[PDB]
DNA sequence: CTGGAGAATCCCGGTGCCGAGGCCGCTCAATTGGTCGTAGACAGCTCTAGCACCGCTTAAACGCACGTACGCGCTGTCCCCCGCGTTTTAACCGCCAAGGGGATTACTCCCTAGTCTCCAGGCACGTGTCAGA
DNA sequence: TCTGACACGTGCCTGGAGACTAGGGAGTAATCCCCTTGGCGGTTAAAACGCGGGGGACAGCGCGTACGTGCGTTTAAGCGGTGCTAGAGCTGTCTACGACCAATTGAGCGGCCTCGGCACCGGGATTCTCCAG
């Protein structure tokens, strides 16, 4: 069998571009990435873990740290796109 | 399953795997997933989006190293979020200065 | 009538062919050979990559792009067109590891 | 036997890398300094290969270097 | 209430002691406010992520290890202050 | 003597308390309303600018050592700031 | 005092039993051994990580100080250390 | 355990930090006694510096201005410490 | 001074080399509500310092007149690392095989964190000279 | 020259230390396998040596220029002097929240494939440029 983590990127990809092609080393590029990305933020949503001096990680952390990271267009989509997303799922369970 | 019912196209549930078998520290992020999972399509559609167009004018439908690099250091926040790293299959980029001119 | 070129068409054939077209260009198997022979000094009958070692060739030229433009930026500030020593070592050094 | 490194084949690379122009000081100072980080990877390749138990390093294995390196390379993994 | 014009605080004699310290002669007066907008915008990075760290702890009169922390972000942390 | 005790000797706080304290608060003021009239930590503020210019003055310092000149052009701090990734 | 205090003016009182100091520098310690405390014992976290392993003990602290800080420094690190796990693993 | 470690650091509070560091749940058989023990070494050698430093001018103590001295006169830990001030 | 042959450089275009694409049951991960399991703020406020409180001369910055004291450009100067070019020598590309420990599955010996009891060095507070300002 | 906070000791801990208490992960045996050892053949990756050409940074020399020094000042701050409480941590707890599972259900997993994807020709079209005018 296989894995990566850009089968939902060329997911995303057809919702945005429905013929086109990958290439292999693209899916490594986007699954690297993909775990690159994740441990860089859940490493400041530690860090500030133990700033603010939790035993626990909410979302607090996570989109605040964001905000230290990206400065200014990333977090206009990252609060817009972002909170509008937690907007659209968190009214129920 | 819950991930459409995030109105996410990414699995909410993959990424609470990510969340919980990552082991970086009772909880995870509330609504964090979906916020990183947003963050994360939105640059990701925008690099694929780069890729996509500038490789196709030059016909072609797949990423080469360098529509791999360019595609990445076309954002430039992007870049400053990546700027120590390493593009396996990037090749350069098109700062060609003038006194880069022979 | 003799195919010979004017002093930078290659340099020229540099920016556009080979700052256009981006692919390695050594062969992967000899290097390899020196991954063994290097590795001689450290443990026997190790297994390597085919990957690992294009991984090498990858990070090898990458290294080449980040080591060549701050070298170039430490040669041009002090109004350089080459480079030396000095700007490669202090070009190594100015990041903050040294 | 390092001459396994190929030196006009090293300024095509370099080349292909952008460099617009060598002196004939940068070849043997170069090959210090890809034989410092060069062995600094192979290095630390070798302390995980000695805490493990395993003859095959990975690709990976040169991700994780050079993420203790600060020039991390995606495209493989990890 | 109102505050204007501070930043000839970080004052020229004490540019004399650390810019003279560094031993570069003839350090000019034409360069001195563009240090100083060096400073600006290091220092509005370091108070930017402390005055978001000190908005996570929700607190007015901010300590001084919220600005360790801060350093801390861009790795330029100091021995002297916790 | 001037240079290296004069001008090297001293590493204690250089500014009186009240006005760059209000330059703390000033500036603070400017993107979130609030630094105060902090004893210590306005303290911490001038400590860690001016080890920060120690630093940036200081490879810079070295640009200007090796590029032949002991005086200064905005191009060696704009350098220093891209090579740290300030810029 | 907050800090490695009685542990670093513990032993300087070995050293010198008539000692002044003051409260500063050792939290200018303070800073440097948690600081690369912190360093280290994260070195040893995704070392364990990095080559699917689910134990942190002083293979990880070795190798990652080997990473971390090599030499001789290491070599009398893990001289003393060593020896010293050995008197512990014999003397408690 | 530490001083029945015979050794001059505590493994206890170290292995306190290193639990409160939130690594994993296994902590190591001797993982905090080894690394106390080089803490202990490297710790050791600096506070020899300190003593040394502190009888630089008939005196028992250390400042900043001879931890400048030491540290600017440092090579292993000056070079493992970058981008850090001592005030 | 401009301006094309000509070698480096695309543009469809077909065709499958074979990889981007080709596809469904199921299973391993996984959704939902109660119990079990559980961490941070809750409003009010205490005493160090937060915000509001204040006068003068000398504190260190600001400013005037010597005075000094440094980079930077035109042009030469002779500098020197580079590239064409076929050929240079094993290495390159494509071909492979077959069991061995790599990779994987199974056996085996292991398996120390959590709560409480034991306990003792250590923290804030208080004296006082030699260390301290 | 003048003198007071940590050495030292005392309330008052409070975290190291250790023994139950269930508890689980790496070394290793065992099976297929990517390639190690050994074999194969044709094609080529790239670059010493010789010829060919321009090219790199930098000083001689001259212009030059500006903040520091010296001297003097100068109001906010120094230094001395206010007042009720701003707020940080604490106060007890409510107020409130969360994993595993009873129960299991759904798209990747498992399992295999595919047919045209885009690499390689096919032929033609660009292109810009460095040696010609």
């Amino acid at each position: 069998r296989k894995e990566s983590y850009a089968i939902y990127v060329y997911k995303v990809l057809k919702q945005v571009h429905p013929d086109t092609g990958i290439s292999s080393k693209a899916m490594s590029i986007m699954n690297s990435f993909v775990n690159d990305v994740f441990e860089r933020i859940a490493g400041e949503a530690s860090r500030l873990a133990h700033y603010n001096k939790r035993s626990t990680i909410t979302s607090r952390e996570i989109q605040t740290a964001v905000r230290l990271l990206l400065p200014g267009e990333l977090a206009k989509h990252a609060v817009s796109e972002g909170t509008k997303a937690v907007t659209k799922y968190t009214s129920a369970k | 399953t819950r991930s459409s019912r995030a109105g996410l196209q990414f699995p909410v549930g993959r990424v609470h795997r990510l969340l919980r078998k990552g082991n970086y520290a009772e909880r995870v992020g509330a609504g964090a997933p979906v916020y990183l999972a947003a963050v994360l399509e939105y640059l990701t559609a925008e690099i694929l989006e780069l890729a996509g167009n500038a490789a196709r004018d030059n016909k072609k439908t797949r990423i080469i190293p360098r529509h791999l690099q360019l595609a990445v250091r076309n954002d430039e926040e992007l870049n400053k979020l990546l700027g120590r790293v390493t593009i396996a299959q990037g090749g350069v980029l098109p700062n060609i200065q003038s006194v880069l001119l022979p | 009538k003799p195919h010979r070129y004017r002093p930078g068409t290659v340099a020229l054939r540099e920016i556009r062919r080979y700052q256009k077209s981006t692919e390695l260009l050594i062969r992967k198997l000899p290097f390899q050979r020196l991954v063994r022979e290097i590795a001689q000094d450290f443990k026997t009958d190790l297994r390597f990559q085919s990957s690992a070692v294009m991984a090498l060739q990858e990070a090898s030229e990458a290294y080449l792009v980040a080591l060549f433009e701050d070298t170039n930026l430490c040669a041009i500030h002090a109004k350089r067109v080459t480079i030396m020593p000095k700007d490669i070592q202090l070009a190594r050094r100015i990041r903050g590891e040294r | 036997n390092i001459q396994g490194i190929t030196k006009p084949a090293i300024r095509r690379l370099a080349r292909r890398g952008g460099v617009k122009r060598i002196s004939g000081l940068i070849y043997e100072e170069t090959r210090g300094v890809l034989k410092v980080f060069l062995e600094n990877v192979i290095r630390d390749a070798v302390t995980y290969t000695e805490h493990a138990k395993r003859k095959t390093v990975t690709a990976m294995d040169v991700v994780y270097a050079l993420k203790r390196q600060g020039r991390t390379l995606y495209g493989f993994g990890g």
